[PDB]
RNA sequence: UUGGCGGAAAGGCCUUGGGUGCUUGCUGGCGAAUUGCAAUGUCAUUUUGCGUGGGGAUAAAUCAUUUGUAUACGACUUAGA
RNA sequence: CCCUGAAAAUGGAUGGCGCUCAAGCGUGUUACCUAUACUCUACCGUCAGGGUUGAUAUGAUGCCCUGACGAGUAGGCAGGCGUGGAGGUCAGUGACGAAGCCUAGACCGUAAGGUCGGGUCGAACGGCCUCUAGUGCAGAUCUUGGUGGUAGUAGCAAAUAU
RNA sequence: AAUACUGCCAGCUGGGACUGAGGACUGCGACGUAAGUCAAGGAUGCUGGCAUAAUGGUUAUAUGCCGCCCGUCUUGAAACA
RNA sequence: AAUUGUUGAAAGGGAAGGGCAUUUGAUCAGACA
């Protein structure tokens, strides 16, 4: 031979994992995150966009809407930690939102269902946005830090 | 190999102060130059474009001779023969283009901006 | 915080300005210092003249060229105080020094630019009142600096063209101040009043 | 409009060091307008990015980023220590760096 | 050394957190009440608090109870020492000697 | 297809080169321990090269695993190759450096048909 | 485009008049999604290179020769359509 | 506290710059920076204490649990790496290319080293258990041979001349 | 009366960092009327990106900090041994 | 092998070489499935 050969071979029998003890318990949200709060999207596609918070989804995400007619953001998923919850707040007590689950956003252009679902949610919102002046404009502006803005200082 | 050599204006042509006129080297190189010319004549090479493309010198085995130093001593008095080789070559223009094609690979977030830049504009 | 920081050297204590200028440099901040001849030094004039002569006598014995170099101009005096506080033989040190310019008087560009002041090197805030101090242009002149009179001449002229600048400016803010008054009491105004403006 | 910045400006000061030995595994970041320890505990956990340019295009861009995170406060003047997926290159000492706003908690 | 008078609280939190047992040497973590009774049940003492009680009161079996405990391995004080230089007496503004009940603040930071 | 193994961590991947191997040609890089009385290296002065020592020793669990996860086994011919027949997720066969052109095609092919991995499968290949 | 100022490194500042774009001063219509829950997500300014054409311009220095106010050699100072 | 007392030879040192309600002296209070130390964890080794011959697979000097420890000249011991030759064995490698040599190519070992790819090459050679010694080099103003820097340098000027 | 100060709580609670060794079961418990459940003898769940020089190794260079010639004899060597 | 010529790449403000670390350039293993 060129190499001798080991006296012992390690059995290729693959073990099974110990019975781990890690229950997936539900994610409680920081108190500033209540439905109908205006968020600032801190990163991703719609960064710096101000956007209305709707539902807390089962995969921990957050349901938002532009409204699309205000600023171009659709009904969408967003991660709760990439967001600044402001203190300004519309009442969402006339928005359906029940329709909207995780599976709703399975990947599987725009499904006509979505284009409609957008309009039904949006209309409810706008009708409430219009209730405080200038709010509709605010929701179409982007947030950016100006010279001197100190995040660890600014009330949002 | 130039240290303590003299200075001459003739070095200016080349940015140099130390240059020299080694006649036995010249006469040997142009000897071999002449031969490479002939060799290209018989090859059919267009003499109008020949340029010296590779010309190297390194050292042939030395040659021992000895001189006689004070208090009855002997010291090597060697020669430094050389090995000369050169090649001429028909100069030729251009080279054309042609190369890879660069495999572009970009994430789903990186094709969306592209597609939207053209969806949006030109 | 700003691309360039122009420091009016006037009224600052050398080593303290040198010390904040040094750190700024090493933290990426470009800096030009102006009016280096109106810089100050603690202790009276004679002490710092002597001190300078102590410095003046050191040189490479066998060749006074290679030895230390004694620059007379108040800027360069300052630069020396400053380079002493930078790891100037490292690359990073040379990196940082290029971000620095010292000047006697206030030459073009920087005379139209606003210049700032360093409170923690301001002599009027630092030195105990009753202490004696030194002006850098006086010191520099007693040790061979040539150009104290030419600088003061150019500065006096520059201050003349600047007093006009100010004067026109103060005249115009009087309009703006008067304009803003009639706009006060209006709806915009009392609303902004509310929001702190 | 004119502004777009979603980060706080930063500066790469030194590595963590003694008088005569540095530790490239921890950079020390100066955060614009953070001046005490109490101010800088806000930025703990934020992600940092050092953006830089290069000649070879890569994934179809000539712009590259080393990512990190603020991990703890440093001294009394609102300096902050941070670590990166790959240590920062010591030429970056005095360069600009981007401290983001996420993982947020507002 | 620095020493002083331990409070029940710091004896409690010493045994609970960094209390180990010498059992055939083998510095054993105390983690279960049955560990103790096996080796100290001989003398009463069948719980971790039965230990702490025997220690804090200096019982009849303080020798065997206290020796059953491996030396406690503390870290440096977490807020620092409070003095500029350590190797003076507590009375002289250093750290060593009997600082009496001030030992508890020291030890609690080292635990 | 190798047996599962913990993340292979190597501990000191830089070759321990002999002190002053960088200085005189005569001094090969192969590690040699300094015995000199003053040697900064032997004395472990701060700034010098480090030396082999048992702390550096690889994790028993992952020791001898090359990347894939397979301890390699030198193979000279099929019968050698076949000793890995019950062990394809633990050992890879490396063909010996002196095995002839033709003989390597037999081993490769037999290795393929047996499910045994091979580490240097393009040696003397007739491409 | 009118007139004027600035030499400390001015090389920038002010003023006249029309042309044209924008205007979030206020009130409207349309658009934005699928970049999929983040991955700087690319928007600065350096120098050079290659062809295109809208202006503009058509030298010298060196070797060699020569002087000797110069010179170890270089270098210096002269002369030569 | 400060000043005087207070004189030496290259230029010059509170470490440097510099500092004067200090960045000086006395003294107090805090916070802060960081050792191969301390605490917790992972791994390597060493020592120690346990457990395990029950067949029907693979190490019993093994396998499994657990604790503690780790500086080192002279020096001791241990376990290993590498060479020349010898017994046994693998019915081992090889002219379809052995040995050697090259190679900021790959992999294994803490390391001595081991393995492979390619190129050059041309006739032999290796693994494992043993045996054996003329068995490992950086030094010895070491032995022999070869080669540099010096350096196109010192120099090639006595004897009248072409 | 209050407050400070000092001490205690097997009181509640937010932000940040590093680690995730082990691999069926077995132990000590906790919550539950119960069935069951659990944070109780060591990380799992959900989602995305790339499947590549992206990560990683080597190497050359740059940058921060650090690094005196080895051998020897010697109380003491980088030594002007 | 020392040492040398050529070609290619790269660095060099009073030596050079080394350690830990990372940028950049070059180069390469493995693993996906
Ligand atoms: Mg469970
Ligand atoms: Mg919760
Ligand atoms: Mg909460
Ligand atoms: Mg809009
Ligand atoms: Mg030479
Ligand atoms: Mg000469
Ligand atoms: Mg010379
Ligand atoms: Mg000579
Ligand atoms: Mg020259
Ligand atoms: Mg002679
Ligand atoms: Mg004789
Ligand atoms: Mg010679
Ligand atoms: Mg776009
Ligand atoms: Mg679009
Ligand atoms: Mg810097
Ligand atoms: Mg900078
Ligand atoms: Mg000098
Ligand atoms: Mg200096
Ligand atoms: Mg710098
Ligand atoms: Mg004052
Ligand atoms: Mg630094
Ligand atoms: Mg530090
Ligand atoms: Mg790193
Ligand atoms: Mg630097
Ligand atoms: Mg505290
Ligand atoms: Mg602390
Ligand atoms: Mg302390
Ligand atoms: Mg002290
Ligand atoms: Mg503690
Ligand atoms: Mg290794
Ligand atoms: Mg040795
Ligand atoms: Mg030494
Ligand atoms: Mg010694
Ligand atoms: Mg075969
Ligand atoms: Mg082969
Ligand atoms: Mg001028
Ligand atoms: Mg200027
Ligand atoms: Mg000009
Ligand atoms: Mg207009
Ligand atoms: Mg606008
Ligand atoms: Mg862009
Ligand atoms: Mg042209
Ligand atoms: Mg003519
Ligand atoms: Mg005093
Ligand atoms: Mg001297
Ligand atoms: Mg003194
Ligand atoms: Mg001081
Ligand atoms: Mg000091
Ligand atoms: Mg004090
Ligand atoms: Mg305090
Ligand atoms: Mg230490
Ligand atoms: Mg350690
Ligand atoms: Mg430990
Ligand atoms: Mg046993
Ligand atoms: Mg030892
Ligand atoms: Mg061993
Ligand atoms: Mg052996
Ligand atoms: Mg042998
Ligand atoms: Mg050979
Ligand atoms: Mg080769
Ligand atoms: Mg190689
Ligand atoms: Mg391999
Ligand atoms: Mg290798
Ligand atoms: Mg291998
Ligand atoms: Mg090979
Ligand atoms: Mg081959
Ligand atoms: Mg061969
Ligand atoms: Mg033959
Ligand atoms: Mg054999
Ligand atoms: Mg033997
Ligand atoms: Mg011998
Ligand atoms: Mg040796
Ligand atoms: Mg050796
Ligand atoms: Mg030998
Ligand atoms: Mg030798
Ligand atoms: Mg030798
Ligand atoms: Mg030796
Ligand atoms: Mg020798
Ligand atoms: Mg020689
Ligand atoms: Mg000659
Ligand atoms: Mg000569
Ligand atoms: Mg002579
Ligand atoms: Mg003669
Ligand atoms: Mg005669
Ligand atoms: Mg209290
Ligand atoms: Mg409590
Ligand atoms: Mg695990
Ligand atoms: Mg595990
Ligand atoms: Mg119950
Ligand atoms: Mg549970
Ligand atoms: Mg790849
Ligand atoms: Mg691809
Ligand atoms: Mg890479
Ligand atoms: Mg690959
Ligand atoms: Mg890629
Ligand atoms: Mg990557
Ligand atoms: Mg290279
Ligand atoms: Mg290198
Ligand atoms: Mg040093
Ligand atoms: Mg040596
Ligand atoms: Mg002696
Ligand atoms: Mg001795
Ligand atoms: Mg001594
Ligand atoms: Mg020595
Ligand atoms: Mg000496
Ligand atoms: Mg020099
Ligand atoms: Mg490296
Ligand atoms: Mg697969």
């Amino acid at each position: 031979s060129a190499q001798k050969a080991p006296k012992w071979y390690p059995s290729e029998d693959v073990a099974a994992l110990k019975k781990t003890r890690k229950a997936a318990r539900p994610q409680k949200l920081r108190a500033s995150l209540v439905p109908g709060t205006v968020l600032i999207l801190l990163a991703g596609r719609f960064r710096g966009k101000r956007v209305v918070y709707l539902k807390h989804l089962e995969d921990n995400t957050l349901l938002i809407s532009g409204p699309f007619k205000v600023n171009g953001v659709p009904l969408r998923r967003v991660n709760a930690r990439y967001v600044i919850a402001t203190s300004t707040k519309v009442s969402v007590e006339g928005v359906n939102v029940e329709k909207f689950n995780v599976e709703y956003f399975a990947k599987e252009e725009i499904k006509a269902e979505r284009v409609e679902d957008q309009k039904v949610v949006d209309k409810a919102l706008i009708a409430e946005i219009k209730k405080t002046p200038l709010l509709k404009q605010y929701l179409s502006a982007s947030f950016s830090l100006k010279n001197g803005d100190k995040p660890h200082m600014l009330k949002f | 190999f130039n240290s303590s050599i003299g200075r001459t204006a003739q070095g200016k042509e080349f940015g140099v102060t130390k240059a020299r006129w080694p006649a036995k080297s010249v006469k040997f190189v142009q000897g071999l130059l002449q031969n490479a010319a002939a060799n290209a004549e018989a090859k059919g090479l267009d003499a109008t474009k020949l340029y010296v493309s590779h010309i190297q010198v390194n050292q042939a085995p030395k040659q021992r001779r000895r001189t006689y130093r004070a208090h009855g001593r002997i010291n090597k008095y060697e020669s430094s023969p050389s090995h000369i080789e050169l090649v001429v070559t028909e100069k030729e223009e251009a080279v054309a283009k042609a190369a890879e094609k660069k495999v572009v690979r970009l994430t789903s977030r990186q094709r969306g901006r592209i597609a939207a830049q053209k969806r949006i504009a030109a | 915080v700003e691309p360039v920081v122009v420091i009016d050297g006037k009224g600052h204590l050398v080593g303290r300005l040198a010390s904040v200028v040094a750190k700024q440099l090493l933290n990426g901040q470009k800096i030009v210092v102006v009016r280096a001849e109106e810089l100050n030094i603690s202790g009276e004039f004679f002490r710092n003249k002597l001190k300078y002569h102590d410095f003046l006598r050191k040189a490479t014995a066998f060749n006074k060229t290679r030895g230390p170099f004694h620059f007379r101009a108040p800027s360069r005096i300052f630069y020396k105080a400053l380079r002493g506080m930078v790891s100037h033989k490292t690359a990073r040190g040379k990196a940082a020094l290029e971000r620095l310019k010292v000047f006697e008087g206030i030459p073009p560009p920087y005379d139209k630019k606003k210049r700032v002041v360093v409170p923690q090197a301001l002599r009027v805030l630092r030195l105990k009142p009753g202490r004696k101090y030194t002006t850098l242009g006086k010191l520099s002149t007693s040790v061979g600096w040539k150009y104290e009179d030419v600088v003061a001449k150019l500065e006096a002229k520059r201050k003349v063209s600047s007093a006009e600048y100010y004067a026109k400016k103060r005249a115009f803010t009087k309009k703006v101040a008067s304009a803003n008054a009639t706009a006060a009491e209006s709806d915009v105004a009392k609303q902004l009043a509310a929001l702190g403006y | 409009a004119e502004s777009h910045r979603l980060y706080v400006k930063g500066k790469h000061l030194s590595y963590q060091r003694s008088k005569r030995v540095n530790n490239p595994n921890v950079s020390l970041i100066k955060i614009e307008g953070v001046a005490t320890p109490q101010d800088a505990q806000f930025y703990l956990g934020k992600r940092i990015a050092y953006v830089y340019r290069a000649s070879k295009e890569v994934r179809g861009s000539k712009i590259r980023v080393m990512w990190g995170k603020v991990t703890r406060t440093h001294g009394n003047s609102g300096v902050v220590r941070a670590t990166f997926r790959n240590n920062l290159p010591a030429k970056t000492f005095g360069a600009s760096v981007r401290i983001f706003l996420y993982p947020s908690n507002i | 050394v620095a020493y002083g008078y331990p409070s029940y609280s710091t004896i409690r939190q010493l045994v609970y957190k960094r209390g180990f047992g010498k059992i055939n040497k083998q510095r054993v973590p105390l983690s279960d009440n049955a560990i103790i009774e096996a080796n100290l049940g001989k003398y009463g003492i069948l719980s971790i608090d039965d230990l702490i009680h025997e220690i804090i009161t200096v019982g009849p079996h303080f020798k065997q109870a206290n020796n059953f405990l491996w030396p406690f391995k503390l870290s440096n004080p977490s807020g620092g020492w409070g003095v500029p230089r350590k190797f003076k007496h507590f009375i002289q503004g250093g750290s060593f000697g009997n600082r009496e009940e001030f030992i508890n603040k020291l030890v609690k930071s080292m635990n | 297809a190798s047996l599962p193994h913990p993340k292979i961590v190597k501990k000191h991947t830089k070759k321990f080169k002999r002190h002053h191997s960088d200085r005189y040609h005569r001094v090969a890089e192969n590690w040699r321990k300094q015995k000199g009385i003053d040697s900064v290296v032997r004395r472990r002065f701060r700034g010098n090269i480090s030396q082999p020592k048992i702390g550096y020793g690889s994790n028993k669990k992952t020791k001898f695993l090359s990347p894939s996860g397979h301890k390699t086994f030198l193979v000279a011919n099929v019968k050698d190759l076949e000793t890995l027949t019950m062990h394809t997720k633990t050992y890879a066969a490396e063909i010996a450096h002196n095995i002839s052109a033709k003989n390597r095609v037999v081993i490769l092919a037999r290795a393929k048909a047996l499910g045994i991995k091979v580490t240097n499968p393009k040696g003397r290949l007739a491409l």
